[PDB]
RNA sequence: AGUGGAGCCUGCGGCUUAAUUUGACUCAACACGGGAAACCUCACCCGGCCCGGACACGGACAGGAUUGACAGAUUGAUAGCUCUUUCUCGAUUCCGUGGGUGGUGGUGCAUGGCCGUUGUUGGUGGAGCGAUUUGUCUGGUUAAUUCCGAUAACGAACGACUCUGGCAUGCUAUUCUUAGAGGGACAAGUGGCGUUCAGCCACCCGAGAUUGAGCUAACAGGUCUGUGAUGCCCUUAGAUGUCCGGGGCUGCACGCGCGCUACACUGACUGGCUCAGCGUGUCCUACGCCGGCAGGCGCGGGUAACCCGUUGAACCCCAUUCGUGAUGGGGAUCGGGGAUUGCAAUUAUUCCCC
C-alpha cells in the first residue's frame, strides 16, 4: 500500500499551526499557497504535503468548531509585530539640541534647521 | 452483564409494543406511565454518583432512544439537556459515547424537538467565540436520517444566510479569523441537507421551496457545491420510492438539467461529482428530455465550430445521456459514434468507447434491445476498430467486451479467439485499470466457454490451447500468456486438471531460464499460485524439477528477486519439510531456508 | 554513497570545481573529507607514524585506549597530519586518516640552482615551530635526497619534496611536536612570500559567489 | 519475642577412626549437594574373583583354535570367569616376546557450527603543543548527566529505502528526430466497510492511481562442542576399570552457631464444650468386626468443587484434682515387652504399653 511520511506530516503541521487562514477546500489552490509560503525544493513532497493539507482541513471543517477560535493570539501577535502608529514619533515638533551637537550640524551645512532648539547646560 | 440484560429488555421486550403504546406524556396511565418509569430510572442512573459506569450508562441511553424517542419524545429533554450538560466537564472521556447518544437521539427524532430541547446559540449575532454547542453540527450531520425536509428551509435556510453575510461582512472588515469562524459553521450547516434528504416525509411538498433555491446554490455557490451535488444524489439514492416524489423530481429536473449541463461545460471545479448527479439524475428522468438532450448534444458535439474542451465535455455529456435513451435514439447515436472510432485524438476515440461500454453496461432496457439488434454490426465494427485503438481506449473498450460477452451466444467463438490476443497485450498494458479489465474479460472468456459444451473440462482445454501459443513468441508476449496463466490459475482451480497444470509448470521452467526479468518475475508469480492453489500429493512428485530450475537461476536475479524466491521457500517449507530443500537445494540457499525457520518459531 | 552537507561539498559533488586548488585559491574550510578523496583519491598513500596506548584515569579505573599518528600524502603535492585516540586501534587509525585528509596543504616545490626541469626542493630555508621543537628546512642541490630523521623524512617525501636538508632543535622524541613543526614548515612554503609573487593580484569569484545560481537550487 | 545459661537434635571446626566422603570460613561461610544416606542413592574403608588395546616377531590351531553349557564339590559370593561329567561350537583365532609404538585417553591453543534482523561513553563543534577540558551547569527540583532554564555547545547510544517513465503542438539551439530546463500525480475526487481514526475495497476523470534501475555480506542480537596430518602429559602407574561380601557416612572431651522442649499457679492432669484455611491422594481413606494401644481382618468411594471432608484441628472456654517443693512442672537417659515399614532394624528406623 501507501503511506505518509514524518517530514510531510511535520511540514504540514508547521503549516497548518502558522497559516490556517488561507487554506481552501480546493487542492491547488492548497498547492499554490503552500507553494508560496515556505520553502520547498522538490515537487514531489510539497504536493504530499498539498494533499495532507487538504486531507486535514477536511478533517477539521468536520471537527466542531472550536479548535479555529483558539487560533486568535496569531493574528494579534502578527498584527502587534506589523502594528505602525497614525503619526510618526520621529516626526517631533520641537526637538533639543546640544550647543556642541548645534555646532556640528552648522560646521556639516545643516545651519538652516528649524526644529532644533538649543538648551543650554544648566 | 447489567447493561447487556436492560439492552436485551429494552431490544425484545419493548420495542415492538411501540404501536400499541402509542405517545406518552407526563400524565400517562397505562403501560406509557411504566415507559416513563423506565426513562426516570435510565436518567437517575446518570448523575455524579456513578462516574465510573457513565460508557454502559451511555450506551443504555443510546439503546432506549433508538428504542423509544419516537413515542417517548415529550419527556427526555430534561435528560437531553443534563446530556449536553456533561459534556461542559473539563475532562470527559465519554466525548464519543455521549456524541453517539445524542445521534442516537436524533436519529430517533429528528432536530426539530432536539433542538427545542437543546437549542443552538449561534443564531446570528453572538459575543463571544466559544460556541458551546458546536457538536451538535456534526451529530445533526451525521445521524439525521428519517424527519421533514420543511424544517430544513424555515431553520436552517435564513439563518445560515445571515452567518453568511455577516462572515462576508466581517471579510471586508479586516477581522479574517471570525469571517472564518462563521463561513466554517455555515458550510457545516450546510451539510445537514444530504442527512436531511435521507429519508425526507414531506419531500413532495417541501422540495418545491427548494428548487429555485438549490439551483442559485449550485450555480453561484461554488463553496457548497459538492455537498450541494451529494445531496441531490443522496436525495435520489434513497428517496425515489414514492411516486408522487418522483414526479416531483422529474417535474424538477426539466429545469435542473440545463443549470447542470451549464455548469459541467464551463472551462476552468468539481466535474466528477456533476457528471455522478447528473448520472443518477438521467436514471430518474423521463425518456423524451433525453432525447430531446441526446439530440443537443449530438448536434453540438457535430458542429465544427466548437473547441476540442467543449466537445470533449460534450462527449461526457453523451456519455451520461447514452445509458438512458430509448431505441432509436441509441440506435442514432451508435451511427453517429460508430466513425469516430477511427479517429486519430485518443480522448474522441475513448469517449467513443466509453460510449459504447455504457450502452451495453444497461442488462435490460434500450441498451439491450440494441445490442441483441446490432450484434452482428458491434462484433464486426469492434473487430475492425481493434488495430487503431489508442492505449487509454484500452481501458473502456474491453469492458464493452464485458458487457458484450455476458450475453453471448454459441456460434460465437471466432469472435474470442480473435480478441484474446489483445486481452493479453491489454493484461500487460500500461493503465492499471485496462489491467483489471483484461483480468476479468479472461475470466469472462473462461465463463463463456463453460457455456459452449456439455463437459466444462475439455472446454477448458479448448480455451487453454487457443491460448497456449503465446508462449512461443516475443519476449514480452511470452510474458504476457505467463500473467495470463498465473490469472487463469486462480479461479479455476481444479478445472483445468491438475496433471495438464503440472505441464504447464514444467513449461514455466524453460521459461525460468530467460534472461529477461519480466519473464521469470511471471513465472515466480505462476510458481506462487501453483504451489497456493494446487494439491501437495501432486506437488510431492513435482517439488524437485521447479526448485532446481530456481536452484540454477544465477546471482543477479537471485539477488534482485530476493523477496520471491523467499516467499516460494516459505511456501515449500510450510507445506513439506524443511530439511529435503535443505539438502536438495545448492549451497547459499541455505542461509535464506534457515531464517524461514524463526517465523514458523515466533509467529507463535 | 556520499550526501554532502556543505556548499563546497555540493559544488565538488558536481562538476563546477574543477580542481582542489581553487579551494586553496580562497582558503576555504574543508569539512568534508569526500571532497579529497573525491580530487585525490587513488593518488593518496597513508603511512601510521606511531601507534601508541594510553591508560586514560576514569571513575571506573584506568581504561587503555590507543593514539594513531597518521600522515597521509599526495606525492608530487600534498600532505595532512591526523591524530586520534580511539577504543580500538583501527578505530583510532581510521579517525587519524579522516583527521589528516580534512588538513590536506599544498606544498611549495623550488630549485636550488638554475631552474631546469621539474621543482624538486623547497623554494628558500623555511622553519616551523610546535612546542619547543623547531624544524627547518634548507633547499638541497638534486639528487642529495632528504637528509633528516625519519618521521619529517616520512612526511618530506609524502610531500614531493625530493631532496632538502634538515635542522631540528628540542625535544624531537616527542612524535606529535615534532611531526607538526615539519608539518608547520611545509606549510609556510606557501605562506612565504618571494619576487617571484609580486604582481598585482587580479581578484575572480569565488565559488559561492560564482556558482550561486546553482547553489539556490540545492 | 527472644538467643546466648539447661536437656535433646543438627551445622561448621577440632578430637577419634580402617573409613568417619565432599566445595564454601564475619551477608553471597552457618538444615545450600531437594543431602530425612540401613542395598542404590557414596564421593570413604577392609578384603576377593575377572581381564586391560592395535601392530611386528616367535608358537599352537582343520590330528579343532576358541565359543556355549545341565547336575554336584569349593571358597566370605547358586564362580561352567576351576574340578567329576567333557558334550557341542568350524576360525569369528589365544599363548609368550616386545618396543616414543601407543588411544573409547587428559589438558591447552587456533578457528568455527545452530538460531533472526538490516551510571557509562562516543560523533561533530569550541579551548590547549599535550596530558586534558567543554557537553557532564549558577539556581530550584529529582532516587538520578532527571526536569525548568541558563549556556561554546549541539545531537545521541547503552521491500512503508533512493532515483525515475507514459502526456506535453509549452521555454530554450523545436508540431515528425534531438537534449537542458519548466509543467503534470498528490491517494487528488466519489460510493461503501471501518474504534468513525489508521486503513481497505471499487470506480469517474486523467498519459500515468504504480512501470522500471540500485539496495551471500555484517552482529558484541543470543548461544553452542566442528575443523588441526595442532603443543604437552600419560597409556598390565586402568586419568574413579566392571563386579561381589562386609563396614562407615551417626563415631565425641571440647569451641562457635541455627532450632525443639522447658523452668510452671497467666500453670499441669482429667471430663465436657465449640470454631479454620492453604493444600493433597491410586495411595487418601469412609464403614463394620477383633482388639488395653500401637495395629490386623472384610469390604466401598475417589485418577478427584463429588470420596477423605459440613476437612468434627490445636490454642481458647467451662467444671475436677493439685497448692509453691526438683513438686503431680520438666522430660532426657536407661530396663523390659508388643506391631508395622521394608530382601536386612543388631550401633535402639519408627510407633505403642509399664
Amino acid at each position: 500500500g501507501r503511506v505518509r511520511t514524518k517530514t510531510v506530516k511535520k511540514a504540514a503541521r508547521v503549516i497548518i499551526e502558522k497559516y490556517y487562514t488561507r487554506l481552501g477546500n480546493d487542492f491547488h489552490t492548497n498547492k499554490r499557497v503552500c507553494e508560496e509560503i515556505a520553502i520547498i525544493p522538490s515537487k514531489k513532497l510539497r504536493n504530499k504535503i498539498a494533499g495532507y493539507v487538504t486531507h486535514l482541513m477536511k478533517r477539521i471543517q468536520r471537527g466542531p468548531v472550536r479548535g479555529i477560535s483558539i487560533k486568535l493570539q496569531e493574528e494579534e501577535r502578527e498584527r502587534r509585530d506589523n502594528y505602525v502608529p497614525e503619526v510618526s514619533a520621529l516626526d517631533q515638533e520641537i526637538i533639543e539640541v546640544d550647543p556642541d551637537t548645534k555646532e556640528m550640524l552648522k560646521l556639516l551645512d545643516f545651519g538652516s534647521l528649524s526644529n532644533l532648539q538649543v538648551t543650554q547646560p544648566t | 452483564a447489567a447493561t447487556q440484560s436492560l439492552k436485551e429488555i429494552l431490544k425484545e421486550c419493548v420495542a415492538p409494543h411501540m404501536a400499541d403504546i402509542g405517545s406518552v406524556t407526563s400524565s400517562a396511565s397505562g403501560p406509557a406511565q411504566s415507559v416513563a418509569k423506565m426513562f426516570r430510572a435510565v436518567e437517575e442512573g446518570l448523575t455524579y454518583k456513578f462516574h465510573a459506569a457513565w460508557s454502559s450508562v451511555l450506551q443504555l441511553l443510546c439503546v432506549f432512544f433508538e428504542a423509544c424517542g419516537r413515542q417517548a419524545h415529550p419527556v427526555m429533554r430534561k435528560c437531553l439537556q443534563s446530556l449536553c450538560d456533561l459534556r461542559l466537564s473539563p475532562h470527559f472521556p465519554h466525548t464519543a459515547a455521549l456524541d453517539q447518544a445524542v445521534g442516537a437521539a436524533v436519529t430517533s427524532m429528528g432536530p426539530e424537538v432536539v433542538l427545542q430541547a437543546v437549542p443552538l446559540e449561534i443564531d446570528g449575532s453572538e459575543e463571544t467565540l466559544d460556541f458551546p454547542r458546536s457538536w451538535l453540527l456534526p451529530v445533526i450531520r451525521d445521524h439525521v436520517q428519517e424527519t421533514r425536509l420543511g424544517f430544513f428551509t424555515t431553520y436552517f435556510l435564513p439563518l445560515a444566510n445571515t452567518l453568511k453575510s455577516k462572515a462576508m461582512d466581517l471579510a471586508q472588515a479586516g477581522s479574517t479569523v471570525e469571517s472564518k469562524i462563521y463561513d466554517t459553521l455555515q458550510w457545516q450547516m450546510w451539510t445537514l441537507l444530504p442527512g436531511f434528504c435521507t429519508r425526507p416525509t414531506d419531500v413532495a411538498i417541501s422540495f418545491k421551496g427548494l428548487a429555485r433555491t438549490l439551483g442559485m446554490a449550485i450555480s453561484e455557490r461554488p463553496d457548497l457545491r459538492v455537498t450541494v451535488c451529494q445531496a441531490l444524489r443522496t436525495l435520489i439514492t434513497k428517496g425515489c420510492q414514492a411516486e408522487a416524489d418522483r414526479a416531483e423530481v422529474s417535474r424538477f429536473a426539466k429545469n435542473f438539467l440545463p443549470i447542470l449541463f451549464n455548469l459541467y461545460g464551463q472551462p476552468v471545479a468539481p466535474r466528477r461529482a456533476v457528471l455522478e448527479t447528473i448520472r443518477t439524475y438521467l436514471t430518474i428522468t423521463d425518456t423524451q428530455l433525453v432525447n430531446s438532450l441526446l439530440e443537443k448534444a449530438s448536434e453540438k458535439v457535430l458542429d465544427p465550430a466548437s473547441s476540442d474542451f467543449t466537445r470533449l465535455s460534450v462527449l461526457d455529456l453523451v456519455v451520461a445521456l447514452a445509458p438512458c435513451a430509448d431505441e432509436a435514439a441509441i440506435s442514432k447515436l451508435y451511427s453517429t459514434i460508430r466513425p469516430y472510432l477511427e479517429s486519430k485524438a485518443h480522448g474522441v476515440q475513448k469517449k467513443a468507447y466509453r460510449v459504447l461500454e455504457e450502452v451495453c453496461a444497461s442488462p435490460q432496457g434500450p441498451g439491450a434491445l440494441f445490442v441483441q439488434s446490432h450484434l452482428e454490426d458491434l462484433k464486426k465494427t469492434l473487430l475492425d476498430s481493434l488495430r487503431s485503438t489508442s492505449s487509454p481506449a484500452k481501458r473502456p473498450r474491453l469492458k464493452c467486451l464485458l458487457h458484450i460477452v455476458r450475453k453471448l451466444s454459441a456460434e460465437h467463438k471466432e469472435f474470442i479467439t480473435a480478441l484474446i490476443p489483445e486481452v493479453i497485450l491489454c493484461t500487460k498494458e500500461v493503465s492499471v485499470g485496462a489491467r483489471k479489465n483484461a483480468f476479468a474479460l479472461l475470466v469472462e472468456m473462461g465463463h463463456a466457454f463453460l457455456r459452449f459444451g456439455s463437459n466444462q473440462e475439455e472446454a477448458l482445454q479448448c480455451y487453454l490451447v487457443l491460448i497456449y501459443p503465446g508462449l512461443v513468441g516475443a519476449v514480452t508476449m511470452v510474458s504476457c500468456s505467463i500473467l495470463a496463466l498465473t490469472h487463469l490459475l486462480f479461479e479455476f482451480k481444479g478445472l483445468m486438471g491438475t496433471s495438464t497444470v503440472e505441464q504447464l509448470l514444467e513449461n514455466v521452467c524453460l521459461l525460468l531460464a530467460s534472461r529477461t526479468r519480466d519473464v521469470v518475475k511471471s513465472a515466480l508469480g505462476f510458481i506462487k499460485v501453483a504451489v497456493t492453489v494446487m494439491d501437495v500429493a501432486h506437488l510431492a512428485k513435482h517439488v524437485q524439477l521447479v526448485m532446481e530450475a530456481i536452484g540454477k537461476l544465477s546471482d543477479d536475479m537471485r539477488r534482485h528477486f530476493r523477496m520471491k524466491l523467499r516467499n516460494l521457500f516459505t511456501k515449500f517449507i510450510r507445506k513439506f519439510g524443511f530439511e529435503l530443500v535443505k539438502r536438495l537445494l545448492p549451497e547459499e540457499y541455505h542461509r535464506v531456508l534457515v531464517n524461514i525457520r524463526k517465523a514458523e518459531a515466533r509467529a507463535k | 554513497e556520499w550526501m554532502p552537507v556543505t556548499k563546497l561539498g555540493r559544488l565538488v559533488k558536481d562538476m563546477k570545481i574543477k580542481s582542489l586548488e581553487e579551494i586553496y585559491l580562497f582558503s576555504l574550510p574543508i569539512k568534508e573529507s569526500e571532497i579529497i578523496d573525491f580530487f585525490l583519491g587513488a593518488s593518496l598513500k597513508d603511512e601510521v607514524l606511531k601507534i601508541m596506548p594510553v591508560q586514560k584515569q576514569t571513575r571506573a579505573g584506568q581504561r587503555t585506549r590507543f593514539k594513531a599518528f597518521v600522515a597521509i600524502g599526495d606525492y608530487n603535492g600534498h600532505v595532512g597530519l591526523g591524530v586520534k585516540c580511539s577504543k580500538e586501534v583501527a578505530t583510532a587509525i581510521r579517525g587519524a586518516i579522516i583527521l589528516a585528509k580534512l588538513s590536506i596543504v599544498p606544498v611549495r616545490r623550488g630549485y636550488w640552482g638554475n631552474k631546469i626541469g621539474k621543482p624538486h626542493t623547497v623554494p628558500c630555508k623555511v622553519t616551523g615551530r610546535c612546542g619547543s621543537v623547531l624544524v627547518r628546512l634548507i633547499p638541497a642541490p638534486r639528487g642529495t635526497g632528504i637528509v633528516s630523521a625519519p618521521v619529517p623524512k616520512k612526511l618530506l617525501m609524502m610531500a614531493g619534496i625530493d631532496d632538502c636538508y634538515t635542522s631540528a632543535r628540542g625535544c624531537t622524541a616527542t612524535l606529535g611536536n615534532f611531526a607538526k613543526a615539519t608539518f608547520d614548515a611545509i606549510s609556510k612554503t606557501y605562506s612565504y612570500l618571494t619576487p617571484d609573487l609580486w604582481k598585482e593580484t587580479v581578484f575572480t569569484k569565488s565559488p559561492y559567489q560564482e556558482f550561486t545560481d546553482h547553489l539556490v537550487k540545492t
